C-alpha cells in the first residue's frame, strides 16, 4: 500500500528497502555499546 | 507435501483475517481499510495488520485515535484536491525528509 | 392559463376564462442560457427522486407538457419524460393520479405489465441483466468513484 | 397476425405503436396490413 | 451521581458482584493497568 | 345459531356393515353402503387462534372399547371428560358459529335423504404386491421365451440420467 | 480492564439483538449488512470456528421495494424433485405467497456455504409487519439505520421548502391546462 | 441576488456527504502546545501505570510490555542471560495516552530493555516435494533456530 | 470545535503534535457513562411447599429441539458423537495466561 506515493516523495516504495525502519540497529547493549552489524 | 503447501495459505488465511478484523474495526468507528490504510501510509505510521487488529482488539482508543487521524488526513487531502498548491499544506500531511 | 367549463334547461352556455399565471424566479443564474437547465446550472444534476422541478413540467393529471411550450432541449425534454415515467411508477405524485364515473416500487424504466419474466437467464457472457434507471440519466455527476450501473 | 422485425406502413391508414413492450402496426381499413414486430 | 466501577455478568447479581470486584482493585491499586514491578 | 352461507357443520364417525342393493322409481338399481354409528361422542373443541389454523376445530370419537388397553394420560382424559374411551378421535374443521360442547352424542339424524356427502377412510391392506396389480402394468407376455421374466416392471428410466427419478412406481406396501 | 476471567470472556464474546427496519429498503442491501452481522465480521475476534454470531431482526419485510421491473422479470425457481417439479416463480407471486422467504433466500445466498449457514439463519429473524413477540422485542440493544434513503412525497414537502425552490419558467397564459 | 454557480436544493445538486471545514492552523497549533504541554506534565507527575510498546525487531512488529515473553526466528549471538536494548519503536501507549511516531520515535524518549532467555532448535519441520507419476518424490529436515527474550522494563522520558 | 469522530461513546480524543513535528501524541480519556442513561434494577398455613419439586424428563426429539431453540441453534451438534472422536478428543490441552 501507498507505494506509489511513497514513491514520488522520494521514498522507498516498500519501507523494507531502505531507510531508517530497516538501517539502523535492530538491537544494542543495555550499557549503551553498539552491537555489531547485521548481515542484510 | 500439504504441510509444506499450508504455509504459504497459512500466511495468507492470517493477513486476510487480520484486514478483515481492521474492516470490521473501522467501519464500526465509521471509516474503511482502504482509506485508513493510505491515510496512515501518508502520516508515516508502519503498523502492519496484525499489530493493528491487536491493537484495535485490545485497546480500542487507541484504535479510535489511529483512526481519526486517518479521518483528518482524508480531509486534509481533500482541501488539497480543491488546492494542491497555493495554499498551507496540511499539517498532518506534511512529511519529514531524511538524509 | 384558462380554465374552460360548460355548463340550463335545454341550452349550454361553453366559456374559458384566465386564471393566475406563476412567473418563474426574477434572478436567473445563467444568463445566455435557452434551456432552463442551462439558465440554472440543471443539465447533469437532477434525477427522479428531487420532484420540485419535475412537478413544473407535468398536468395535473400527471402529464407531460410540450416541448414547444415550455422551451426545453431535445435530449432534456426526454430525460424528463423518462424521469417522471419514473417517479409516477415509483408513485411519488399521489395527487397527479389521473382520471372518474399493492407493491413498493422504485426505479423502473419500463412498465411493469408490458414486460415478460425470464425463465431462463443465460451463463456469465450472455447473461439477460436486468435493466435500472436509463441511460438518459448517464450523464449526471457521479459523486462516487465507481459509474452508474445501469443493468443488473 | 404476422410478425416482421423490419415494419413497414403499406397505406396511410397503417399507424405504427408500441404496446406491451413491442411494436405494432394497425390498419383498420386494411387488417391485413396488421404488421407485429419480432 | 458518579461512577466508580462497572461489572459486566450473567445476571444482575453477578455483573453487581463482579462491578464491587472492580472498584475493590481500582481502591486497591491492583488494577490489571498498575505500574509493573520494579527490579 | 342458524345456518349461514358458507357456514359448514362437524362431521363423525360412523361404522361400515357391508352393502346392500336399493331400486329407484324408474326401476333402476343402486348399490348401496350402510353405515352404522354407536357412540360418537364429542371429545374437544379449540380455537381458531389456539389452533393457529384457518378454521376452527373439533375432536369426535368412534367406537368404545376396553378401558384397559390404552394409555394413562389418555384415561384421564377420557376420565375427566366423563366419557368411554375411543379407540379413533378425528378431527373436523368448522367455523366458530358451529360450536358444540363436549360430551355430546352424534346421531344419524344430522344427515337427511337427497343430501351429498364425502367420507374418508383407510383402505384394504393388500400388502407388499407387484408392480402391475399395484399400479396397473400390463407386465410381459407367457410364451416367445420370456426367460423368467412375466411380471417384472421391464425398464424404469433411462441411460444418460444415471439415477432414478423419485416418485417412481415400483413394488410398496399397498 | 480489571475484570475476571469468566466475565470478561462473557462479555466479548456475547451476542447482540440488532434490528433494522425494512421499509422501502432493498432486500440485497438489507441482507448484505445482516449477513455480515450475523456471521460476525463486524467485530473485530471474527473467527469461522468460534461462534461469535449475533442475533437480527427485520421489520416490516412486506413494505420492502427493488430497483426495476424485478417484481416481474425475476425468477425464483426451484424443483420439487418429482418429474415436472421444476417451479418457477416470480419474485411478486413469492412475496404474495411468504413475505420473507424473499430476505430469507437473499441472506441465504450472501451467507457462506458452510455448515454454519444454518445456523446463523435460525438467528435470524424475519417479520412482515410492525409487530413483535414479547421477549423478542424486549431483548433488544440497538436499531440500526437503513441503508438507502427515502424519497419525499409531494404531500410530504413543505411549503417553505416549495417557496424556496425557485420557479424555472413563465408559461403563455392562453393555454388550456 | 444569485450567484452564476449557484443551484437550488436538489438531491445530488450537492455531495451526498456533509459539508466539512477545517480550523485555523494558528489555533490548531496552540492547540497542538497545550496538549503536549499537559502531557508532558503529566507523565513527569507519574499517572501513568503500564506501557505497552510496538518493535520492530527481526524484520517484524510486535506489540510488548514488561514481564512478556517473545520468539524470533534466528540466532543473535548473545550469551543468555544477557540485556540489551531495543532502538525500534512505532509507538507507545498507556492507558491515557499513547505516543507514535513519523515513522518511529526517537532514541532518547523510550528505553525498552530485554533480556535472553532461551536458545533453542527450532521442532523439526519437514519439507516433502511431490509430484505425480514421475516418481519424483523428495524430502528433507529442517530445525531452525530460535530465540526467546522476555521484555523486562520499559520507562519513557520527559524529553518532548 | 472540529472534531473528526463523536466524542461521546468511548473516548474524547484529541491529536497533538511536537514542536518538530516528528512524532504525534494523542490524548484519549475515556469516557464516564452519564446516570441519565441508565436503567434502574427490579400453602401458607403449611410448610413442605418449600420443596417445590417437579421432575419432568423428555424424550430425545423433544428434548433436542426445545433446547436447539432455546439457544437458538440447530438440532444436529447435540446428537452425542462415537468412541473414536470422543478417545480421540484431548482430555488435558494446554492453556495459556
Ligand atoms: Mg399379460
Ligand atoms: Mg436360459
Ligand atoms: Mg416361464
Ligand atoms: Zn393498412
Amino acid at each position: 500500500a501507498g507505494g506509489q506515493w511513497r514513491l514520488q516523495q522520494g521514498l522507498a516504495a516498500n519501507p523494507s528497502g531502505y531507510g531508517p525502519l530497516t538501517e539502523l540497529p535492530d538491537w544494542s547493549y543495555a550499557d549503551g555499546r553498539p552491537a555489531p552489524p547485521m548481515k542484510g | 507435501v500439504k504441510c509444506t503447501k499450508a504455509r504459504y495459505l497459512k500466511k495468507k488465511n492470517m493477513r486476510t483475517l487480520w484486514i478483515n478484523r481492521i474492516t470490521a474495526a473501522s467501519q464500526e468507528h465509521g471509516l474503511k481499510y482502504p482509506a485508513l490504510i493510505g491515510n496512515l501510509v501518508k502520516c508515516q505510521v508502519e503498523l502492519n495488520r496484525k499489530v493493528l487488529a491487536d491493537l484495535a482488539i485490545y485497546e480500542p482508543k487507541t484504535f479510535k485515535s489511529l483512526a481519526a487521524l486517518a479521518s483528518r488526513r482524508r480531509h486534509e487531502g481533500f482541501a488539497a484536491a480543491l488546492g494542491d498548491g497555493k495554499e498551507p499544506e496540511g499539517i498532518f500531511s506534511r512529511v519529514v525528509q531524511y538524509h | 392559463f384558462r380554465e374552460v367549463v360548460e355548463t340550463e334547461g335545454k341550452t349550454t352556455i361553453i366559456e374559458g376564462r384566465i386564471t393566475a399565471t406563476p412567473k418563474e424566479s426574477p434572478n436567473p443564474p445563467n444568463p445566455s442560457g435557452q434551456c432552463p437547465i442551462c439558465r440554472w446550472n440543471l443539465k447533469h444534476k437532477y434525477n427522479y427522486d428531487d420532484v420540485l422541478l419535475l412537478s413544473q413540467f407535468i398536468r395535473p393529471h400527471g402529464g407531460m407538457l410540450p416541448r414547444k411550450i415550455t422551451g426545453l432541449c431535445q435530449e432534456e425534454h426526454r430525460k424528463i419524460e423518462e424521469c417522471v415515467k419514473m417517479a409516477h411508477r415509483a408513485g411519488l405524485l399521489p395527487n397527479h393520479r389521473p382520471r372518474l364515473p399493492q407493491l413498493n416500487r422504485y426505479l423502473t424504466r419500463w412498465a411493469p405489465g408490458s414486460v415478460k419474466p425470464i425463465y431462463k437467464k443465460g451463463p456469465r457472457w450472455n447473461r439477460v441483466r436486468m435493466p435500472v434507471g436509463s441511460p438518459l440519466l448517464r450523464d449526471n455527476v457521479c459523486y462516487s468513484r465507481t459509474p452508474w450501473k445501469l443493468y443488473h | 397476425f404476422k410478425n416482421k422485425t423490419v415494419l413497414k406502413k403499406r397505406c396511410k391508414d397503417c399507424y405504427l405503436v408500441k404496446r406491451r413492450g413491442r411494436w405494432y402496426v394497425y390498419c383498420k381499413t386494411h387488417p391485413r396490413h396488421k404488421q407485429r414486430q419480432m | 451521581k458518579k461512577l466508580i466501577a462497572e461489572g459486566p455478568g450473567e445476571t444482575v447479581l453477578v455483573a453487581e458482584e463482579e462491578a464491587a470486584r472492580v472498584a475493590l482493585r481500582k481502591l486497591y491499586g491492583f488494577t490489571e493497568n498498575r505500574r509493573p514491578w520494579n527490579y | 345459531h342458524p345456518w349461514e352461507p358458507g357456514s359448514f357443520r362437524v362431521g363423525l364417525i360412523a361404522l361400515k356393515l357391508g352393502m346392500m342393493p336399493l331400486w329407484t322409481k324408474d326401476g333402476q338399481k343402486h348399490v348401496v353402503t350402510l353405515l352404522q354409528v354407536q357412540d360418537c361422542h364429542v371429545l374437544k373443541y379449540t380455537s381458531k387462534e389456539n389452533c393457529n389454523g384457518k378454521m376452527a376445530t373439533l375432536s369426535v370419537g368412534g367406537k368404545t372399547v376396553s378401558r384397559f388397553r390404552k394409555a394413562t394420560s389418555i384415561l384421564e382424559f377420557y376420565r375427566e371428560l366423563g366419557l368411554p374411551p375411543k379407540q379413533t378421535v378425528k378431527i373436523f374443521n368448522i367455523t366458530d358459529n358451529a360450536a358444540i360442547k363436549p360430551g355430546t352424542p352424534l346421531y344419524a339424524a344430522h344427515f337427511r335423504p337427497g343430501q351429498y356427502v364425502d367420507v374418508t377412510a383407510k383402505t384394504i391392506g393388500k400388502g407388499f404386491q407387484g408392480v402391475m396389480k399395484r399400479w396397473g402394468f400390463k407386465g410381459q407376455p407367457a410364451t416367445h421365451g420370456q426367460t423368467k421374466t412375466h411380471r417384472r416392471p421391464g425398464a424404469v428410466a433411462t441411460g444418460d440420467i444415471g439415477r432414478v427419478w423419485p416418485g417412481t412406481k415400483m413394488p410398496g406396501k399397498m | 480492564s480489571s475484570f475476571s476471567r469468566a466475565p470478561q470472556q462473557w462479555a466479548t464474546f456475547a451476542r447482540i439483538w440488532y434490528l433494522l427496519d425494512g421499509k422501502m429498503q432493498p432486500p440485497g442491501k438489507l441482507a448484505a449488512m445482516a449477513s455480515i452481522r450475523l456471521q460476525g465480521l463486524h467485530k473485530p475476534v471474527y473467527h469461522a470456528l468460534s461462534d461469535c454470531g449475533d442475533h437480527v431482526v427485520i421489520m416490516n419485510t412486506r413494505h420492502i421495494a427493488f430497483s426495476g421491473n424485478k417484481w416481474e422479470q425475476k425468477v425464483y425457481s426451484s424443483h420439487t424433485g418429482y418429474p415436472g417439479g421444476f417451479r418457477q416463480v416470480t419474485a411478486a407471486q413469492l412475496h404474495l405467497r411468504d413475505p420473507v422467504a424473499i430476505v430469507k433466500l437473499a441472506i441465504y445466498g450472501m451467507l457462506p456455504k458452510n455448515l454454519h449457514r444454518r445456523t446463523m439463519m435460525e438467528r435470524l429473524h424475519l417479520f412482515p409487519d410492525e409487530y413483535i413477540p414479547e421477549d423478542i422485542l424486549k431483548n433488544l440493544v440497538e436499531e440500526l439505520p437503513q441503508p438507502r434513503k427515502i424519497p419525499k412525497r409531494l404531500d410530504e414537502y413543505t411549503q417553505e421548502e416549495i417557496d424556496a425552490f425557485p420557479r424555472l419558467w413563465t408559461p403563455p397564459e392562453d393555454y388550456r391546462l | 441576488s444569485y450567484l452564476p454557480g449557484y443551484v437550488p436544493k436538489t438531491s445530488l445538486s450537492s455531495p451526498p456527504w456533509p459539508e466539512v471545514v477545517l480550523p485555523d492552523p494558528v489555533e490548531e497549533t496552540r492547540h497542538h502546545a497545550e496538549v503536549v504541554k499537559k502531557v508532558n506534565e503529566m507523565i513527569v507527575t507519574g499517572q501513568y501505570g503500564r506501557l505497552f510498546a510496538v518493535v520492530h525487531f527481526a524484520s517484524r512488529q510486535w506489540k510488548v510490555t514488561s514481564e512478556d515473553l517473545i520468539l524470533i526466528g534466528n540466532e543473535l549471538d548473545l550469551a543468555c542471560g544477557e540485556r540489551i536494548r531495543l532502538e525500534k519503536v512505532l509507538l507507545v501507549g498507556a492507558d491515557n495516552f499513547t505516543l507514535l511516531g513519523k515513522p518511529l520515535l526517537g532514541k532518547d524518549l523510550v528505553r525498552v530493555e530485554a533480556t535472553v532467555i532461551e536458545k533453542t532448535e527450532s521442532w523439526p519441520r519437514i519439507i516433502m516435494r511431490f509430484r505425480k507419476r514421475k516418481n519424483f518424490k523428495k524430502k528433507r529436515i529442517v530445525t531452525t533456530p530460535q530465540t526467546v527474550l522476555r521484555i523486562n522494563s520499559i520507562e519513557i522520558a520527559p524529553c518532548l | 470545535t472540529y472534531s473528526p469522530l463523536p466524542d461521546d461513546y468511548n473516548c474524547n480524543v484529541e491529536l497533538a503534535l511536537t514542536s518538530d513535528g516528528r512524532t504525534i501524541v494523542c490524548y484519549h480519556p475515556s469516557v464516564d457513562i452519564p446516570y441519565e442513561h441508565t436503567k434502574p434494577i427490579p400453602e401458607e398455613t403449611h410448610d413442605q411447599v418449600l420443596k417445590t419439586r417437579l421432575e419432568e424428563h423428555l424424550e430425545e426429539g423433544p428434548m433436542i429441539e426445545q433446547l436447539s431453540k432455546m439457544f437458538f441453534t440447530t438440532k444436529h451438534r447435540w446428537y452425542p458423537h462415537g468412541r473414536y472422536h470422543r478417545c480421540r478428543k484431548n482430555l488435558n490441552p494446554p492453556k495459556d495466561r
